[PDB]
């Protein structure tokens, strides 16, 4: 249960104190979406079932789509800038 | 019929022109109108709040959600109805408000976000939706991008989206981490006696909460708020409150909350105090949209609140929607305009409405005051039956802070009509131009529903008495 | 492949009325709808157009009266068919269910249960599906009249129990 | 010139219109049609016509519901 | 008494075309034949609802 | 065959000094560079918890789609005390390999249809919007 | 006339009075397992996941 | 749902101590849910062992004290 916890919690460590990067938030968004994983998936590793693998799948596609989705938001967010 | 319509609209805009894109939303609004009309018995599917979970323990069907599941289709016919129908023939209503090609379908798909959470028995279906949603609110923000604030806007909203996404899947995870269900029949006042689920609930409602503007997360929706276009705001303001205020409302997972109480009392004290200063309008209707989920949150504390809740839904998805119609009539009579995107943003901007018309600043008069409780509008029974569940359960304190917080509310709204009634030095004589007349039809209905809602005060009590118990 | 094996209601009404069933096979709601029902069909068909020469009559778009475009009507045709044959099975299956009036289908329905009893076959047909699959296919399909409003679902399983006496 | 007479002017003259000029469209969307259309109209015919179905496999121990009758041998 | 429901709700509609004009700018009397549709419709919602309330009733009579 | 046991308490240690590196770096590229690296260093913990299913779902989506994608946009910028063995009997019940992933197939199929089915409108939305959005039709 | 009048009135309000707090007790009434979720599949039972079943799960 | 399902799509671990629970929830009203405390008990003690570890900890403090 430590390795899911940590990389969520210094995920999220990271997407405080870093605003001003702002690619650094996105990632540090990812990595707490494979933290959330990494305590799911052994929960249900240790309650003997795919319910949790249930969600876990899903949540792997949505953060699949967040990905797709946000980046281009950050596309719109860079053309009307130029840098 | 919601997939069944936007299965076939994709398809239909992606087979169309550019010039179609206000006849496409004439179409859905016609559509969404006959969606409602020719199928509107459902509520016959119960009787004595008989529920059902259909999809197999996964969607829940009941009494309650019956009714927001029509309120959402009653509400797009009037955002749809704007975007459909010029406001004027002239060359500034099309160079403003034209929509974009992809806007009528992200609407579909947030409505689609929007049911499946209320209709969500499930902790996984509820997060594919607020998911969903989440990314709705995404592009509709995005999506007029030229405009800097905008796509600032867009972004800001994305990862406080984020955050709530990951702070909502840890609690059903953790949920999850001490119990093997996802369904909320695992609760049944038996398991509460008996486990420390207090913690883990409240920071299940907590991330579901703090994508409305609950007062630690307080600037950021507000800045989102004003940084929109004028025209978003009138949907991204209200579909994601009464979406998941009416999940929180219908499974009642946190019951005598001490957090919920004491940021309930803090969302009503600095969204009061919050409205004070502002003199952009974008910002002072926001702070109206924050205080008026502060009473949400109270009515997120009782017991079996299923009507305070849906009678408060009525009123201020009438009246919260109602008050930009009127603000967006209000940008022809105004004398300076910027910003094409978003067309008024002073207060000041509207001096001298009554000289322009008598009957805008009626309407606008008697909205302003249903957001403050005047006894003979349908604004008022909102707070009354608020207050009779409040003394219900014995919450005194926050009835009283209620009371702090509706005068020190009530003190912003009249700055509104402060404004609005005074000296213009010049004075409309003869417009060529009228308004488009069902358009405006459609605040007139909304607005005599306002004045004359208490006709139907005993009506929607029997009904209440009869089908949701 | 005709055993429930599980804990179904019996009878259990859902307004005044006698049931039929919980869920009636998708080939059954067009075998029992009323004439006035189909009539449904045909006015929301016609409304959708309508209703797009009323909304243009209403405020038009470009300030001219001028009638829309062929293509509008097509595909306003074919959601006015959707929305009546919504209608259709959103009125039809609720006399299943005992909530409206159930005058002539239960008659119907003493036929034609009776009519395959005698015939020898199940009272329903048999599904090409594992009892389980049946199961788990009407878990699916029950109650999914209700929110016809987000999505539209159907009972295309012929599974075996019905909320029926014994069978 | 093969710009376009319109799907709803003519179906069948469209069709044989886009098969000369956009097969990368209509034979893709040809063997898609193809699919669901013969599932529906094809299944009922084999188990009329060709051969009916197969005996379900089994996915545990079948258990049979019986009463513990007396079973002897092998006491000792 | 359903007739006088309905004198009250066509009354409502006969304010949305009176309130409906005098944003537009418009008299008082200036479509008039927007006052029979008004007329209809929201009498009509009150031919619904009180077609609802009917209903409401009986079925607390059926639980004595 | 000690040096067995602290497998686990590896890839823990090393995904805490991974993470350092993410929230630290100079350069944009630089971290994603670390996280792809942390993505490897979860899926051989997946592989060492015993899932070795989702470890290679997780290179097939995570350092397959997303992270180079994300590596696709940086690209584009104009200048820079629970100590027990748990006990594991065996039993005989099971007759064939439905794996982790038939019954997934199987829970997303029939128990629960109703999410891939909504999930189809996500995938939908992951569509249109970088349509809606970065095209400017005419 | 007018005392019988008000007999009338005040015997409404009280069939008001006891309607609605009689209604109130019907909103607190323990509901059984038909109503609150799905009528037909009466048990709460969830007997699920049937391919590796083992024979003695019930209890 | 995915309820009672398993790895192998079988039952899991405690899906009788849950079955059995379910079976003490079928049968009980509310306001006599007390007496289904130790039907939920032994399904808690499934999750956790909370019980089994405070069981384990004693003896093996009094194995490490001799």
């Amino acid at each position: 249960m430590f390795i899911g916890t940590i990389i969520l919690v210094l995920s999220f460590l990271g997407f405080v104190f870093n605003r001003r990067n702002i690619i650094l938030a996105f990632i540090c968004l990812e990595t707490m979406l494979l933290g959330i994983n990494l305590i799911l998936l052994r929960n249900s590793v240790l309650f003997d079932d795919i319910s949790g693998s249930l969600f876990a799948i899903v949540i792997i596609i949505l953060a699949g789509v967040e990905s797709a989705i946000g980046l281009s938001l950050l596309v719109s967010y860079y053309r009307l800038r130029g840098v | 019929m919601l997939i069944l319509a936007i299965i076939s609209l994709i398809t239909f805009v992606s087979m169309s022109k550019l010039s179609d894109n206000r006849a496409i939303i004439r179409l859905i609004n016609i559509y969404l109108i006959l969606v409602l009309v020719l199928d509107s018995f459902l509520y016959l599917l119960f009787l004595n709040n008989q529920t059902y979970t259909v999809m197999g323990e996964l969607l829940i069907f009941n009494s309650f959600t019956f009714y927001i599941d029509m309120l959402i289709y009653f509400i797009m016919i009037v955002i749809s109805s704007l975007y459909g129908y010029n406001l004027y023939n002239n060359n500034l209503y099309k160079t403003l408000f034209e929509p974009k090609k992809e806007l009528i379908i992200l609407f579909l798909i947030n409505i689609l976000g929007a049911l499946l959470i209320v209709h969500s028995n499930d902790f996984i279906t509820l997060f594919v939706a607020i998911e969903l949603q989440s990314y709705s609110i995404y592009l509709i923000t995005a999506i007029y991008n030229s405009s800097y604030k905008a796509s600032k806007a867009s972004m800001l909203y994305f990862f406080m989206g984020g955050i709530l996404s990951i702070l909502i899947a840890y609690s059903i995870n953790t949920y999850y981490s001490v119990l093997n269900s996802y369904t909320l029949h695992s609760l049944d006042s038996l398991i509460i006696n008996t486990l420390d689920l207090n913690l883990i609930l409240i920071a299940l409602s907590l991330g579901l909460l703090f994508k409305i503007g609950i007062a630690p997360l307080h600037k950021w929706l507000i800045s989102i708020y004003e940084n929109t276009p004028i025209l978003i705001t009138i949907y991204i303001s209200l579909i994601p409150k009464i979406s998941i205020l009416s999940y929180l409302v219908l499974s009642n997972i946190s019951i005598n909350s001490l957090v919920i109480s004491i940021l309930a009392i803090l969302t009503l004290l600095v969204g009061s105090v919050g409205g004070l200063l502002q003199i952009k309008i974008k910002r002072l209707l926001a702070f109206s949209g924050l205080t008026n989920a502060g009473y949400m949150m109270l009515l997120l504390l009782l017991n079996n609140n299923e009507f305070s809740y849906l009678y408060y839904i009525t009123q201020y998805s009438i009246s919260h929607l109602a008050i930009f119609m009127i603000i967006i009539f209000s940008i022809y009579y105004i004398n300076y305009i910027n910003n094409q995107y978003n067309p008024i943003i002073y207060v000041n901007q509207l001096k001298g409405l009554i000289h322009d018309n008598a009957y805008l600043v009626l309407s606008m008069a008697i909205v302003v005051f249903s957001f403050i409780g005047i006894p003979p509008l349908l604004g008022f029974f909102g707070k009354l039956n608020i207050l009779m569940s409040i003394l219900n359960n014995g919450y005194y304190f926050i009835s009283i802070v209620l009371i702090v917080a509706s005068l020190i509310s009530a003190l912003y709204y009249l700055y509104l009509l402060n404004v609005s009634i005074q000296d213009k030095n010049n004075i409309l004589i003869n417009s060529n131009e009228t308004v488009s007349s069902v358009l405006s039809y459609i605040l007139s209905s909304l607005i005599i529903l306002i004045t004359f809602g208490f006709i139907y005060n005993s009506l929607i009590i029997d009904i209440f008495n009869v089908y949701f118990n | 492949s005709s055993t429930p094996l599980v804990k179904t209601s019996v009878n259990y009404s859902y307004g005044d009325y006698p049931l039929i069933d919980a869920d009636p096979h998708f080939k059954r709601v067009v075998g029992y709808m009323r004439p006035s029902d189909y009539g449904v069909i045909g006015l929301a068909t016609a409304a959708l157009p309508a209703g797009i020469c009323f909304a243009e009559w209403l405020d038009p778009v470009k300030g001219k009266f001028a009638r829309p475009s062929v293509k509008f009507l097509r595909v306003a045709t074919m959601l006015g068919f959707a929305v009546g044959f919504g209608a259709a099975y959103a009125r039809s299956s609720l006399r299943f269910f005992g909530v409206t009036e159930n005058a002539r289908e239960y008659k119907k329905d003493e036929a034609q249960m009776a009519a395959r009893k005698a015939a020898g076959l199940e009272p329903y047909g048999t599904s090409s599906l594992t009892p389980e699959l049946q199961e788990i296919a009407a878990k699916n399909s029950a109650h999914s009249i209700a929110g016809l409003f987000i999505f539209p679902w159907f009972n295309f399983v012929n599974h075996p129990y019905h909320g029926r006496e014994q069978k | 010139i093969n710009a376009n007479p319109g799907f709803w002017n003519g179906p069948f003259r469209y069709l044989r219109w886009s098969a000369h000029n956009r097969p990368h469209l209509f034979f893709a969307f040809a063997i898609g049609i193809a699919g669901p259309v013969a599932a529906l109209t094809l299944t009922p015919l084999r188990r009329k016509y060709l051969y009916p179905d197969h005996s379900p496999l089994p996915q545990s121990y079948p258990l049979p519901q019986r009463a513990r009758e007396g079973l002897t041998g092998f006491d000792d | 008494a359903l007739f006088t429901s309905l004198v009250g709700a066509s009354g409502l509609g006969f304010a949305t075309k009176f309130l409906s004009n005098k944003i537009r700018l418009k008299p008082a009397g200036y479509y008039p034949l927007g006052y029979v549709f008004s007329g209809v419709a929201w009498a009509g919602l009150g031919l619904v609802l009180h077609n609802v309330h009917q209903h409401s009733l009986e079925v607390l009579e059926k639980k004595k | 065959m000690y040096l067995t046991y602290y497998f686990i308490e590896i890839t823990i240690f090393l995904a805490i000094l991974c993470t350092i590196f993410i929230i630290s770096a100079k350069n944009p590229m630089v971290s994603i560079l670390y996280m792809i690296a942390l993505f490897v260093i979860a899926a051989m913990y997946l592989y060492l918890i015993g899932l070795g299913i989702f470890s290679l779902l997780y290179i097939m989506i995570y350092i397959g789609a997303i992270a180079v994608l994300f590596l696709f946009i940086i690209t584009l910028l104009d200048i820079n005390g629970n100590d027990y063995n748990t006990i594991i009997t065996q039993d005989w019940f099971n007759i064939e390999n439905t794996t982790l992933l038939t019954t997934i197939g199987n829970v997303l199929l029939t128990n629960n249809a109703f999410i891939l089915l909504v999930l189809a409108i996500v995938l939908l939305l992951g569509i249109i919007g970088p349509i809606s959005i970065t095209m400017k039709h005419k | 006339d007018i005392l019988n009048e008000e007999a009338k009135i005040v015997q409404a309000l009280n069939n008001q009075r006891e309607l609605t707090i009689k209604m109130h007790e019907l909103k607190r009434e323990e509901k059984d397992y038909a109503h609150s979720y799905s009528p037909l599949f009466s048990d709460p039972v969830p007997q699920g996941g049937s391919i590796g079943k083992a024979p003695g799960s019930s209890r | 749902t995915a309820a009672g399902i398993s790895l192998t799509g079988g039952r899991n671990r405690c899906f009788s101590e849950w079955q059995s629970f379910m079976h003490c929830t079928a049968k009980t009203d509310a306001k006599s849910r007390a007496q289904c405390l130790p039907n939920f008990e032994d399904y808690m003690e499934c999750l956790h062992h909370t019980k089994e570890k405070a069981r384990l900890r004693e003896i093996e403090s009094v194995l490490k004290q001799k």
